[PDB]
């Protein structure tokens, strides 16, 4: 059990997994929405959708291969997935799309078709998914007039008004050897890849940085998107959280984990060792909601998303919900910390031992750009098991106790009361 | 009573029991649907409030899935801690309380939850219809309950004794030590379960061809064809559900869904056109039967379809088809058909 | 519910002066009603306590 | 205030002791029918007071032809009460007819409740 | 612009003016339905409401009846005031106002209703069933709206439009004087009427046989058989369906309901059972089929048929009449069946 | 609705001592909280009388 | 309190008198831009007191795509009111865009609520 990394121009990542079937191949750049502009923003969004374009599919699936690619907002990822003994074969794919041709792709019946999809997408997106568009929108509020706050999808408005040479300008100051991380996960030996890579020259097209902008900033605010015509009520809210590489980035998680996630319909999920649900239970508050603690490469959010048909009642959700988050920094317990510790541990396991190649083939790409290596899962367990009550008070303290908050929401939010009421619940009296 | 598992130096590990009583077996319209909504409430000995809290204090996490084959009962924990769940998933099938409040207050709510998200999906409706109109009484059962025909707690509880017996069960463990998952299942209660038999046929199921049912709806319209395969007819209608659904057909943007459930005694293909205008689905269907009755060559897609076979690595006892080489021309012989949502608009089979 | 809700009296303080949904536009015309409340209280009290000296 | 279960454990201690038992029985039965309850048509378990969560659980879990039969004894026992009269001999319930039909429900409730209570308030030993 | 009326030294008179524009003719789902619930709303000159308090005052009632065939208005009144009733009627056919409150507020929920309450009986379900999957497009259309298909206001005026012309309606008058009546229809807004063409087919329909479909539905279960008639053996599935129902046979305690619809192209014969066992269904039709397919002898229901039929007509529009004295025997051959209610345990027309 | 039901104040009086669901079954001994109200009456009305004479 | 079927006919007098229009209108006009009504974003229907039958009713008929726009004028008026300004004056209602937009809605709903009045209260002269 360990990763391999090694250099010579090109950064390569590997982690063997004997249990696999499949091997997936792929590179993951170091940018991603975040590095967009209010005006190319979606940019990345039809990168990815050309590169899943039918015609470079096709010729994937000729040779047995299947491709995948998703857009974060710090990363970026293009991955090739494959037998275990087809890995040459993703590699040649892989330099077809990038290193030999970029601009085939490009082409105006190519583009046109899929700039056309894309927009679709995002226009459904924007009419159907509301818990996502909330959060997207939280993210809109929270990071407002800086990078973080840019969805990933793109907007309908810069979406419709970009060209090619929008791609090829991004791509040009983004896809960089600088800016590069190839990985390979699944049923792989470093060596093969590493020499296989190695084979090809290539070595000229490098050497170039990309851009630099603004730094990401947390501001105090809120936006309502409501529509009395939809069933429910869906809003999340957050405080600024912590960023990746945070000393208190473990501490931030095992804080959402305290909360956690419900589902009102689910029996066991109503059994659940979690205070909040004595007080929202009685007259149903909730159709569900879900703790969270967003870490990025600037900075992070901490909070929550829920969905809710009681639209009556919706302050009273807010309030316990915000009640209990008060709990953190004054009263939480020793059990709450210990409960929590054994399902963050569940948690990283289920996302970090999956059993799929390209999520693995993602989760290394993006640490591996982000701090040079991938944290083990028995050094995170260790130190998650050294968090003591004494931390999550004090993280809680700077963290959530009086401090400004994040809100967005969709739907029937008229109950979803004003901005200061919702903040100042963010502490009690004392005396 | 078989018992199997892989190893992995991990810190997490799956636990599953796989018992055939799935919808397949019910012997009543919905019942193994309530019995997998039952599973994990009281047993005799520990309340399923106790059973969450204690799993969440060692972290680890339990579900009942269900299928049209099985009943699934996974646990997903640390590594060490094997013994518990193994134990836990034990007491279910041996001793669960099945108390007439548990299926008021908690199972009857759930299965209702269930129906309704299914019931605003017109494609399962249609999936429902092809199992129904291609097999009748059998696989052809419903999957959840719906309460057409009605189903008491005792109803519950004989499914339970029909199909909880030691013949009629799988234990697999993934990134777990197959010796060591070998001594607790033998000093669970799993080995005092009743040896009864195994509810799996070998002889291939009764099926019919030509077969149309229509069912009005409101929502996005749906029109669905089965086909019903042979157990060595299947890796052909593998290839070909993989080359429908890939960039390699030139109709793939024409179908929402193409699938073969595979079974050990055969299988099923269904393929799916969803759209909100009952034109594009009368269109969209009516072209690609055209096509397939045309016949293709599915060679082009072998390598393809043999790389999505195996991302299915999660299954233990999977069906191997190492019949993907010999596999090459297709053409649409007869099938099942069925219409979802505006149907006055939408083909009849006659048509096709 | 929050108790200042589920309570018999603090329901009624809750509806009429915390909670109350009011106009987001009145002005400073509205703000005479609450000093109305104010001087019958200022009226009552020194009234009371004048009265314990009064012939 | 007392729980059913304490109640259950003192009063099964003195059942189970011959002693005990000859000497309380005697008087309790004696308690009962002074009570007078069963002139009115009621059994022990209608006078339980059920504004409690507890009672409120055992209730609804009560099968639905004794929970109407409950009902109608309760009623019965009003018209009565504001009668100013006892119902006529052969209404009274009988000794036999005094069953704790809702105890198990109320016990299950209570032993439920118990549980959740402590385990909420779990302390974890490292 | 047929006129006809019988008289009678009476104190009450009936109007009806029937109209080919049944569901039968509905170029969308739904929309007979919602124009036959338009009738008696507002008009250009004259409000709902006073139409209602106006008719009291008179001593009169309107009422609009849908069916396969017609849009039926029709006026129950005190003798003397025939006129006002002839241009009420005429009134609705040329100017209502078809206003978009109209359609929210009254017709929508009006026809929601009528909907919800045939919802709820199984032979209701079963009959539009019948009709659908033996004629399709054509006199298969369902007879009320559900909302499967979308029906704006717009298109009620378009189906207005089609269905209500000269050469489409009938005018009929039972105790009311001819002469008088031709006069006041010819002075009425009913002659101005753009004269348009009968939508009456005067050839025989479309048909389909061996066809059937299962719906799923909570209740009693219905298993029922529609048989397509010439208009040659219209008469002998008249008195077949009142010899099934009579005492003359021994399996008219078997069935809840045996008919032949009559239509000027032809008709369809229905016969249902109903019950809340679905066993009995079972039993039932499965004996009924038997014997029927073994052959009867109607011969002896003659004289039952020929009260029967007298009394059921009363409109001076009834289809065939002498042709009753040529029947005799009857062997079921092809038909279609529809099973509703309790699927999973109803036969199949294959076991038929 | 009734006009006692839907008016502002009347829907007190109604709620309180018209329409309030009583026990069918309560004896006299329930008659003397109305007393102590008729009590509370008799006392302000002849106490605020005789204060007009009082020193 | 004054009926707009009332309102219209004093009005449309006025309107379809070659003299008075003169001699009005103009008067009128400078009434309206005084008001200042326009000058929040609001177009006069808006202003309309609601909380009586009529509008009630009148407001329940407007299309959806129209009452969204009320909704939005209405509120943005009381942002704008709150904060004791005026809207940049690219926002102020255009005379061309001051329409009466619910008026047909009402004169409809006053109509019927007239016969219904009638038609509750007619005389039968036998
Ligand atoms: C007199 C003996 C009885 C004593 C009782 C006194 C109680 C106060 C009565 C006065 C009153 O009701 O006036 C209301 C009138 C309406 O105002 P508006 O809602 O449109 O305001 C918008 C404000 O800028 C929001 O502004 P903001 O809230 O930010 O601060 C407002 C202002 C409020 O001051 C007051 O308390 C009221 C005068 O504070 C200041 O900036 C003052 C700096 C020293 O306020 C005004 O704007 C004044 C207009 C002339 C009224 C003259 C009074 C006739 C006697
Ligand atoms: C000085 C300050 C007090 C002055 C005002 C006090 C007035 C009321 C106080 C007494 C009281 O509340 O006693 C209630 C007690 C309960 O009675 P219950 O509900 O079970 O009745 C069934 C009844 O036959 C229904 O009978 P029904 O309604 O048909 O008529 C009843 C009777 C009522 O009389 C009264 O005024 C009430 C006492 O009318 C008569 O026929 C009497 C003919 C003269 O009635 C009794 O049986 C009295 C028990 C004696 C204890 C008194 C102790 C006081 C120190
Ligand atoms: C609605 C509230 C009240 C109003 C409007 C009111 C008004 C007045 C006025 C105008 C005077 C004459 C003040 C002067 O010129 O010296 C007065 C005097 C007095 N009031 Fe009141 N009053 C109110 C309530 C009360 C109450 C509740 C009491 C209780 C006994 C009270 C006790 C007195 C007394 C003792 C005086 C005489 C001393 C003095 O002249 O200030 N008042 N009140
Ligand atoms: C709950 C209400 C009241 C109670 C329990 C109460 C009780 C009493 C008592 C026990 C006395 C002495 C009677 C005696 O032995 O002579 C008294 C005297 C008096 N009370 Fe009250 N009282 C009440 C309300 C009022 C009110 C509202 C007033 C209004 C000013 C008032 C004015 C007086 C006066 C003037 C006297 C002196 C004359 C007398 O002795 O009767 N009382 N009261
Ligand atoms: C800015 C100022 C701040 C300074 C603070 C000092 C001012 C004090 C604030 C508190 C003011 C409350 C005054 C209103 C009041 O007591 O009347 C309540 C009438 C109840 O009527 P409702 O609002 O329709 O409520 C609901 C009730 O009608 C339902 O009936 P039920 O369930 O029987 O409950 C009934 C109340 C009964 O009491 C009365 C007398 O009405
Ligand atoms: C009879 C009625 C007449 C008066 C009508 C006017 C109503 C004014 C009442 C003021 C109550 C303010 C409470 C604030 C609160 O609870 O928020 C508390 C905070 O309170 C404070 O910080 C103290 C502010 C000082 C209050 C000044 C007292 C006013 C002097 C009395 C004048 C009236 C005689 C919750 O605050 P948080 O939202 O940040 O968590
Ligand atoms: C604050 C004081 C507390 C006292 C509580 C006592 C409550 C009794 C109040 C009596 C109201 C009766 C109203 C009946 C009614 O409206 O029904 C009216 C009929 O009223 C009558 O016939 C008159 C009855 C005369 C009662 C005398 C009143 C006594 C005054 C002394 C009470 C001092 C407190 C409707 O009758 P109907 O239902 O047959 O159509
Ligand atoms: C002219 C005035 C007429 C009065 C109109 C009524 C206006 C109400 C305004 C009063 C504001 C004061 C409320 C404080 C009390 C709230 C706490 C409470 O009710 O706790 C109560 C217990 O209260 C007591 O024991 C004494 C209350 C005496 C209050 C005397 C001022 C708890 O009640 P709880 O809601 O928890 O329900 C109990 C479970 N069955
Ligand atoms: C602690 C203080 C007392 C608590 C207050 C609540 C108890 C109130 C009991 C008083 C009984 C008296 C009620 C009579 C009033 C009912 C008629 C009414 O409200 O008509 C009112 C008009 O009233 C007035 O103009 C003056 C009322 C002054 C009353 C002075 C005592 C009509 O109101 P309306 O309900 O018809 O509103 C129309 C809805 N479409
Ligand atoms: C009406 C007659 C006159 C009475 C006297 C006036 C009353 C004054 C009360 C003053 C302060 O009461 C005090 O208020 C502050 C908020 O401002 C509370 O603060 C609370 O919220 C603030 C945020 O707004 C947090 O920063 C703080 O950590 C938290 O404790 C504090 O815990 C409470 O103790």
């Amino acid at each position: 059990a360990e990763v391999t990394q090694l250099s010579n121009g090109i950064v390569v990542a590997t982690e063997h997994n004997p249990s696999a079937h499949t091997a997936s191949v792929g590179v993951v750049f170091g940018s991603g929405a975040a590095n967009e502009n209010p005006y190319n923003n979606g940019v990345s969004n039809l990168w990815k959708n050309i590169f899943l374009s039918k015609e470079n599919s096709a010729v994937a699936a000729k040779e047995g291969l299947a491709l995948s690619s998703n857009i974060s907002r710090d990363f970026q990822s293009y991955i090739v997935s494959s037998l275990p003994g087809s890995t040459d074969k993703s590699l040649d794919f892989l330099n077809q799309s990038f290193i030999q041709q970029k601009a085939n792709l490009l082409s105006s019946s190519n583009f046109e078709a899929t700039k056309k999809s894309v927009l679709k997408q995002v226009q459904d997106f924007e009419d159907n998914d509301h818990p996502n568009r909330v959060l997207e929108h939280l993210h809109s509020t929270a990071f407002q007039n800086t990078p973080l706050s840019l969805p990933t999808r793109g907007t309908l408005e810069s979406l419709e008004n970009l060209v090619v040479a929008d791609l090829e300008s991004f791509a040009n100051n983004h896809f960089l050897n600088s800016n590069a991380v190839v990985v390979g996960t699944g049923n792989i030996k470093h060596e093969d890849l590493v020499n296989s890579i190695e084979s090809k020259n290539l070595s000229l097209q490098t050497g170039t940085k990309p851009v630099l902008k603004k730094k990401a900033a947390f501001l105090g605010s809120e936006v309502r998107l409501r529509d009395d015509t939809l069933p429910k009520a869906w809003i999340s809210l957050a405080v600024e959280g912590e960023p990746v590489n945070s000393p208190n980035y473990f501490v931030a998680k095992l804080a959402a984990q305290i909360f956690g996630s419900y589902n009102a319909f689910e029996p066991a999920s109503r059994l659940q060792g979690i205070k909040l649900l004595d007080n929202i239970q009685e007259y149903q508050l909730c159709d569900n909601f879900n703790h969270f603690s967003l870490s990025y490469k600037d900075s992070g959010l901490w909070g929550f998303s829920t969905a809710t048909r009681n639209v009556t009642m919706i302050d009273d959700l807010i309030h316990f919900t915000l009640k209990q988050w008060n709990r953190l920094t004054i009263s939480v317990t020793d059990t709450e910390v210990e409960r929590a510790k054994s399902l963050l541990k569940l948690q990283l396991g289920q996302l970090y031992e999956s059993g799929n190649p390209v999520n693995d083939a993602n989760l290394l790409g993006a640490e591996v750009l982000i701090k040079g290596s991938k944290l083990s899962l028995g050094e995170a367990f260790k130190k998650i098991d050294a968090i003591t009550v004494k931390d999550v008070k004090a993280w809680a303290g700077k963290r959530l106790w009086d401090q400004d908050i994040a809100i967005a929401g969709t739907g029937q939010i008229e109950g979803l009361l004003d901005y200061m009421r919702i903040r100042s619940d963010m502490s009690m009296m004392r005396w | 009573l078989t018992v199997s598992a892989r190893d992995a130096p991990t810190k997490i590990s799956t636990l599953a029991v796989k018992v055939h009583g799935g919808s397949r077996y019910a012997t009543k319209d919905g019942v193994a649907h309530l019995l997998n909504r039952f599973n994990f409430q009281n047993t005799n000995t520990r309340s399923a409030l106790k059973l969450v809290r204690e799993s969440e204090l060692l972290g680890g996490t339990f579900k009942s899935t269900l299928d049209r084959e099985y009943i699934t009962l996974k646990a997903t924990f640390l590594k060490d801690d094997l013994p518990y769940y193994v134990n836990a998933l034990a007491d279910v099938l041996y001793k669960t309380a099945f108390k007439p409040h548990e299926l008021t207050e908690s199972v009857l709510p759930a299965a209702r939850y269930d129906y309704a998200v299914a019931e605003q999906c017109p494609v399962k409706s249609a999936e429902d219809q092809l199992y129904a109109i291609t097999f009748r009484k059998g696989l052809g059962n419903p999957l959840l309950y719906d309460g057409v025909e009605r189903v008491s707690l005792q109803d519950i509880k004989d499914f339970a004794d029909k199909v909880y017996t030691k013949e009629n069960l799988e234990v697999s463990g993934e990134n777990v030590v197959e010796a060591d998952l070998k001594r607790f299942v033998d000093e669970s209660l799993l080995s005092t379960l009743p040896a009864g038999k195994s509810l799996v046929s070998k002889s291939e199921p009764k099926f019919f061809l030509g077969e149309e049912n229509r069912v009005r709806f409101i929502g996005d319209s749906v029109a669905a064809i089965g086909i019903p395969v042979n157990k060595a007819s299947l890796a052909q209608y593998e290839v070909l559900a993989n080359y429908l659904t890939s960039a390699l057909s030139e109709l793939s943007g024409l179908i929402s869904s193409a699938k073969l459930d595979k079974f050990t005694d055969g299988g099923l293909f269904t393929l799916f056109v969803r759209d909100q205008d009952s034109a594009v689905v009368s269109s969209n269907i009516k072209k690609i039967v055209a096509d397939l009755k045309k016949g293709k060559d599915l060679s082009p897609a072998i390598n393809y379809t043999k790389l999505k076979n195996a991302v299915q690595n999660e299954s233990v006892s999977s069906p191997i088809e190492l019949n993907f080489d010999a596999v090459k021309d297709f053409k649409l012989g007869k099938f099942n058909y069925v219409a979802v949502g505006d149907v006055s608009n939408l083909p009849y089979l006659d048509e096709l | 519910m929050a108790f200042r809700k589920s309570n018999v009296y603090l329901s009624l303080v809750n509806s009429y002066i915390i909670d109350s949904p009011q106009p987001s536009s009145i002005n400073y015309w509205w703000n005479m009603g609450s000093l109305l409340g104010l001087c019958l209280v200022i009226q009552i009290v020194t009234g009371i306590f004048m009265a314990m000296h009064y012939s | 205030p007392q729980s059913f279960t304490s109640i259950a454990r003192i009063g099964d201690y003195i059942l189970k002791s011959p002693v005990l038992s000859k000497l309380c029985v005697p008087v309790a039965n004696q308690f009962i029918n002074l009570a007078g309850y069963k002139k009115l048509g009621l059994k022990f378990d209608d006078l339980i007071a059920e504004e409690n969560p507890i009672m409120q659980t055992a209730l609804r879990r009560l099968p639905e032809d004794e929970s109407y039969a409950r009902a109608y004894r309760i009623i019965r026992a009003h018209q009565t009460e504001l009668t100013h009269h006892l119902l006529p001999r052969n209404e009274w319930i009988k000794a036999q007819e005094d069953v704790p039909y809702l105890l198990p429900y109320i016990l299950e409730a209570e032993a439920a409740a118990k549980e959740k209570d402590e385990l909420d308030n779990i302390e974890v030993s490292k």
